[PDB]
RNA sequence: UUUGCUCCACACAAUAUAGAUGGAUACGAAUAAGGCGUCCUUGUGGCGUCGCUGAACCAUAGCAGGCUAGCAACGGUGCACUUGGCGGAAAGGCCUUGGGUGCUUGCUGGCGAAUUGCAAUGUCAUUUUGCGUGGGGAUAAAUCAUUUGUAUACGACUUAGA
RNA sequence: GCAGUCAAGCGUUAUAGCGACAUUGCUUUUUGAUUCGAUGUCGGCUCUUCCUAUCAUACCGAAGCAGAAUUCGGUAA
RNA sequence: AGAACUGGCGAUGCGGGAUGAACCGAACGUAGAGUUAAGGUGCCGGAAUACACGCUCAUCAGACACCACAAAAGGUGUUAGUUCAUCUAGACAGCCGGACGGUGGCCAUGGAAGUCGGAAUCCGCUAAGGAGUGUGUAACAACUCACCGGCCGAAUGAACUA
RNA sequence: GGCCAGCAUCAGUUUUGGUGGCAGGAUAAAUCCAUAGGAAUGUAGCUUGCCUCGGUAAGUAUUAUAGCCUGUG
């Protein structure tokens, strides 16, 4: 045990590859690519798969995802959406928490009265059957 | 505004036994084709000795970029109206657009060299083909291969008065 | 650790109109000396743009074609 | 959306934290602010306490006690900031002015409570980082408050009961999402999924 | 703003310029097709007086110095760009301060001068101590015992700064003289020698190592072969 | 400017274990352990091997560069420490009244002592930092050694030393007494 | 000063004004870093996982929530008692033992509701210097006037007297 | 102050015209010798506070500052 | 300061400029609704703690009148320009080595050797090296730097403008 | 029939949304496709130095086991 320990602390990285979530704008809650750098505040990217046209975007309107895959430098579109789709980048992205809790906020609001009633029918069934088992445990 | 690039043809009134007058193009980035036209006018008489009421537009068009979702390294030529006389300055500017780089250095002129529109002529915006002839280096630190960066201290953006939690800012 | 006073930045309406005045006086009298001084009245491709070489390529080209345009 | 909201004072920055304060207050909501003493300004401590010293350069020359008053403690100093920020010789300031109450450290019965947060007001979202800050309790020390001990020792012990209150409350959220993952694998909750609970 | 400021002086010699470069590529270029053997010398921490006495006892011939990277190129640094047939082997073959001897005597006439040449010298850093030194007990003279104090001058007040913190000897100043406690060992025969102790034997004026060029090789000219000497390369 | 990335590489020895976490160093070493508190400095560490360890700015400007190359020495001066030491050799010096250096314990608190510094009657007391060592030089005249591995604190308690013994009111090109710092320097001497 | 005074329960009574109308729902510290879970040789440790808002979590069905029959389970929840522990920063609250007494929508049934007429806040939540019922507890001072002079313009102050 | 000299700049293709810093003449000559028209408001006493542009007191820096004493300067009301 | 012409104000409220003779909008019956001007939108205060590109940290910043203080002066603050130069036959910074010979050049001095002074300031050998840039000595010595080379290895320096 | 209101269908003024059909321009420029050239911030392959069982440093190599740029249609 007497080997030196630098702490890491992992950066999502601007990066060519780097997949991103827009934020704001016409292509709101889309994944796009990171295609190539202009400077420390804006880059293009390129979203076939989505239908986000590729553009110079601010660092400012999207969220860096965990998710990168491999990408040539200045990528047209259409080699973008060959080598996302090899890189199966939407299968990762709906299998992260994050994914699952905007899909979750989307069907909640699109809950109508009827079905928030039979949730809370529900809701009362399994709080009975939990509290059961918190009762013995 | 947002800056479009178009092309005035003008030329003299054609007179007695002198038709077909020699016709004159001058590329201006203006927000619109009243503003480019104006400044059309105001280049010819700076430069020849042609009047507005001795001539007239022949033709004004709107010059797209060619290849927008391209990014590109401009070399940018200006000079600035001062008491000193005209003063020429060089920028670099990376972008996809011709009107991008120009709307930036407008800008870039108005927050260092406190310079307005009306001050600010454009001589040459020209695209530099290889990356060897990059020669300011707040450009050629964006010309690394397999270049990556961070960008500590992510601050979000709230929609509340209250938070019930302290934020975080990793990224 | 004795705090001394400080000069107020609020406006005064007597010296700001002063001023008005003041400015108006110095500029009439600057363009009056400018009427009546007697003192006598390019700077080219700057040296980091890439493409002088083509710049100055396209001024001669331009010079030699101009010297026989006018004669004939 | 509370009927009385507890903000944290700690990390805030002086000025937006009054300003947000003074608008809710006219509004209609009631606020505690606690540890005013761990609030913050911008600038250098040198800047702030000279800042102090012309403040307290003023008063009544021909009867001192009728002067200015000037207030040493760190949620007085809060309460100066907000004061200015409400109109405060009419009816409708002072009772926006009585919405409001401030404390150094957390006194009963506020620490059983929950605290929230601005986050238009905190300094590590507002500040560039490198920028020089001075703490509020570190002023009013050098300038004259005589408890910033006594306050400390308090918050010391409140933090080993509150400590220790977590640890029996993060134990039970372990048994009770034990309990409520082994309930996942039913109709009822393959049915609240579908639902999107 | 907040750049060191260089400092100005105001003497009557100026740089030398990348003329001074092409007269020297230009001068041997023209030696070598001149003289018939090439010589390659080092010469590494020579003094002017020997250098200029080894250049009267070689009258008639030519001795060059330079840049190294210089020589080099006038005597072609490729294959491709050498001045004539197997003279890179002799450019490659230079090495630290270079000299070059264009000359037209025997190769064994050169070979037993420099085989014969020796000066006395200063010892330099990282060399082999040639004595064990040591400054006697009381007063520090000018020799520093190696001659007889009643002989030799005490040292002068002004080099006890230099050799309290430079050469870092405890000393003393006792009515204007410098004095030492207790004797001080300089340096034992047979240790490699740092810059102190280099500067305090060259203070003290002990001058037990022995000067001597070193010869590398030579070209001839006719013969457009380059031998390989290895005089005093021990 | 704004650089994009500039960076420092610490280089670490063999005998030595350097552990970073939220810009606190620790590093340990055959003399002991030395701890640093480095959060008024936004930087980023990194561990390349175990022999190398990088210390980086992202963005930043001139200021932020100099005090990239500040923590780099620092923590270069910290392995120093660790490895060989430091060790300040002073002397005083005096005319007419000898000088009395001595140790002395106050309730274990570990004064150096003074005495008789141009007759005066008052005793200056320099307390003895954290980690240094006092030593009296054998067969060297009015020679104090302070030693440690803490740089700061062997120079810090040195320039105490030396200020204590200020000659007041007096022409300094006639009068000389005082405590000279006489050599900086290591501990260990293997070579 | 025609039983004055104050609390503990059961009835009537009135009342709830800077603004109730499901719940203010408690680690601390850092932010160029952290939370949680797990394991070890317990550390500045390894592995996993989370954020990108509370758009949450908990509550939440029944004449403003009535009357009744069952089934499953030994849970949830209110009230009045009672067991113990802790809390002084303004503690006036937090946790806990045992039994009793109600509800339970965890599931299946049977009765009731209408006419406030097509809306009209359509009145719903603690404390109560009030009274009648009562079982229990405790039976003072201060000021004026007189008096001292450590006080004093007058007030005030400071003394004394069944 | 007036008169001049220099020349870093300003100016310009016509060594015109401006012009900082430096500098000379007069005032004012060599051996430390030897009161001249305020034309219209001034001052006490008691007592308080403020400024710093500091005389003393505190601490510093410089000087042929040996000591003693002094000079010039900094912080300081 | 003297002329000539043209506006504004006195007789005139209203919006804005915190406040106001000459400033910015706009001129006035009594109301309702819509939209604006000038000025504004952290809070006082109606209205984005909007979006975007840059700059600035002031031991009393600035949010001002475009006049003065102001000499476009001073600054080892910081940013962007411009023009010159050096550079892999080696950039700048550092460390090391050389830094010589006639010669202690002539006059002068008690002394004076590059370095108290006055005049010349040359010649040779060079990679380069002043009849010497300073420290130093009573005079020498020693050190230094002008200049040159070895190691190192990619940009650097100077003056101007904003 | 006096007071206060609700809804519907209209009219006048006005404010805030959803959605459709057309016209111009380099008859948008792009993307996309085909084709002819080309280069590196040089893809695959090949050489060498000596490197943790092949991961690298430096040459070749223009599409190859990635791609990009320019013209033409
Ligand atoms: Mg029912
Ligand atoms: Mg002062
Ligand atoms: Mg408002
Ligand atoms: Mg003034
Ligand atoms: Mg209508």
């Amino acid at each position: 045990s007497t080997d030196s320990i630098v702490k890491a602390s992992n950066w999502r990285l601007v990066e060519v590859g780097r997949v991103v979530l827009i934020k704001k704008g016409q292509s709101a809650g889309k994944l796009a690519a990171i295609v190539e750098i202009i400077d420390q505040k804006k880059v293009l990217i390129d979203g076939p798969k989505a239908g986000v046209p590729r553009q110079a975007i601010n660092l400012g309107q999207v969220v860096l995802t965990p998710l990168t895959f491999a990408l040539p430098r200045g990528a047209r579109t259409a080699t973008v959406s060959k080598k996302w789709a090899a890189a199966a980048v939407c299968e990762k992205w709906a299998a992260s928490s994050w994914a699952k809790k905007i899909a979750q906020r989307e069907r909640r609001a699109a809950l109508t009265d009827f079905e928030r009633f039979q949730v809370m029918v529900l809701r009362k069934q399994k709080r009975y059957t939990v509290k059961k088992a918190l009762a013995k445990a | 505004a947002h800056f479009k690039e178009y092309q005035v043809i003008g030329r003299r009134l054609p007179t007695e036994s002198v038709p077909e007058p020699k016709l004159f193009r001058m590329r201006i980035f203006a927000s619109n084709e009243v503003i480019a036209k104006s400044r059309y006018w105001y280049f010819l008489q700076k430069l020849h000795k042609v009047k507005k009421a001795s001539g007239e537009i022949v033709s004004i068009n709107q010059i797209n970029e060619a290849h927008p979702t391209k990014v590109k390294n401009f070399g940018v030529w200006v000079r600035y109206d001062s008491r000193s006389g005209t003063h020429n300055m060089y920028k670099e500017i990376r972008d996809v657009s011709r009107v991008a780089a120009v709307e930036t250095l407008y800008q870039d002129m108005a927050a260092r060299h406190r310079a307005r529109f009306r001050s600010i002529h454009i001589l040459k915006v020209a695209e530099i083909e290889k990356t060897a002839d990059v020669k300011r280096q707040y450009v050629k630190q964006f010309l690394t291969k397999d270049l990556k960066f961070p960008l500590p201290h992510r601050v979000q953006k709230s929609t509340k008065t209250f938070s019930y939690k302290r934020p975080s800012t990793f990224y | 650790m004795r705090v001394r006073k400080r000069q107020s930045r609020r406006t005064s309406t007597k010296l700001k109109e002063g001023i008005k005045k003041k400015a108006s006086a110095h500029r009439k009298k600057e363009k009056k000396m400018a009427k009546k001084d007697v003192t006598w009245r390019d700077p080219g491709i700057p040296s980091n743009f890439p493409y002088k070489a083509k710049i100055l390529e396209e001024i001669e080209a331009k010079k030699m074609k101009d010297l026989e345009e006018r004669e004939l | 959306v509370e009927p009385v909201v507890v903000i944290d004072g700690k990390g805030h920055l002086v000025g937006r934290l009054a300003s947000v304060v003074a608008k809710q207050l006219l509004n209609g909501q009631k606020i505690v602010v606690v540890r005013a003493e761990e609030l913050n300004i911008s600038g250098e401590f040198f800047r702030n306490k000279l800042k102090y010293h012309d403040f307290l350069r003023k008063a009544t020359a021909f009867n001192k006690t009728r002067g200015p008053f000037h207030f040493r403690a760190p949620s007085r100093i809060f309460y100066k900031a907000l004061r200015g920020m409400v109109s405060h010789k009419t009816a409708r300031g002072k009772a926006a002015l009585e919405r409001l109450k401030v404390f150094e450290g957390i006194p009963p019965p506020y620490d059983k409570k929950k605290r929230v947060v601005v986050p238009q007001a905190l300094r590590v979202l507002r500040l560039k980082p490198g920028r020089k800050y001075t703490t509020l309790g570190k002023l009013s020390t050098s300038v004259g408050w005589k408890y910033e001990d006594v306050v400390a020792k308090l918050e010391a012990k409140r933090k080993v009961s509150s400590a220790e209150y977590y640890a029996k409350k993060r134990a039970f959220t372990k048994k009770v999402a034990s309990a409520n993952a082994t309930a996942a694998e039913s109709d009822v909750a393959k049915q609240l999924a579908a639902l999107g609970y | 703003r907040s750049k060191r400021s260089k400092l100005v002086t105001l003497a009557q010699t100026d740089k030398k310029g990348r003329e001074n470069k092409e007269r020297i590529f230009d001068e041997v270029r023209e030696a070598l097709d001149t003289y018939r053997y090439v010589w390659v010398l080092h010469l590494d921490d020579v003094r002017t007086p020997v250098l200029q006495e080894i250049r009267t006892s070689w009258a008639g011939s030519k001795l060059i110095m330079g840049k190294r990277k210089v020589l080099q190129k006038a005597l072609g640094e490729k294959r491709e760009e050498e001045y004539k047939e197997n003279l890179y082997q002799l450019s490659k073959l230079c090495s630290g301060v270079t000299g070059l001897l264009f000359t037209d005597e025997d190769v064994n006439t050169v070979k037993e001068y420099f085989k014969s040449y020796v000066r006395s010298d200063y010892s330099r850093p990282n060399t082999k101590a040639p004595l064990t030194f040591t400054i006697p007990e009381g007063i520090v003279y000018s020799r520093g015992g190696q001659i007889p104090a009643e002989e030799d001058v005490p040292m002068i007040h002004s080099l006890e700064p230099t050799m309290r913190n430079k050469f870092e000897i405890p000393t003393k100043i006792k009515a204007g003289k410098i004095t030492i406690d207790s004797p001080y060992l300089v340096c034992t025969e047979g240790e490699k020698l740092d810059v102190r102790q280099a500067l305090i034997l060259k203070q003290f004026g002990i001058a037990a190592s022995e000067f001597k060029v070193k010869v590398s090789a030579y070209y001839d000219n006719d013969s457009s072969t380059v031998e390989s000497t290895n005089i005093n390369m021990e | 400017m704004k650089y994009i990335q500039t960076e420092q590489q610490i280089e670490v020895p063999e005998g030595v274990t350097v552990s970073i976490k939220s810009r606190i160093v620790k590093v340990v070493g055959p003399r002991g352990t030395l701890t640093k508190n480095l959060k008024h400095i936004d930087v980023t560490f990194t561990k390349v091997n175990n022999q190398l360890i990088k210390v980086a700015v992202h963005n930043g400007g001139r200021k932020h560069v100099a005090a990239l190359r500040t923590v780099k020495s620092l923590v270069d001066n910290m392995i120093t420490g660790v490895t060989k030491g430091y060790k300040y050799k002073m002397r005083y010096v005096y005319a007419h009244f000898p000088i009395n250096v001595n140790i002395v314990e106050k309730d274990g608190a570990k004064f150096i002592e003074v005495r008789n510094f141009l007759g005066d009657k008052k005793i200056r007391n320099v307390p003895v930092r954290d980690g240094v060592t006092i030593e009296f030089s054998t067969n060297v005249k009015d020679e104090i050694v302070l030693s440690g591995n803490s740089v700061e604190d062997v120079s810090q308690n040195a320039a105490d030393l030396q200020q204590i013994c200020r000659v007041r009111n007096k022409d300094i090109r006639k009068f000389l007494d005082g405590i000279y710092v006489s050599h900086k320097g290591f501990i260990t001497e293997d070579l």
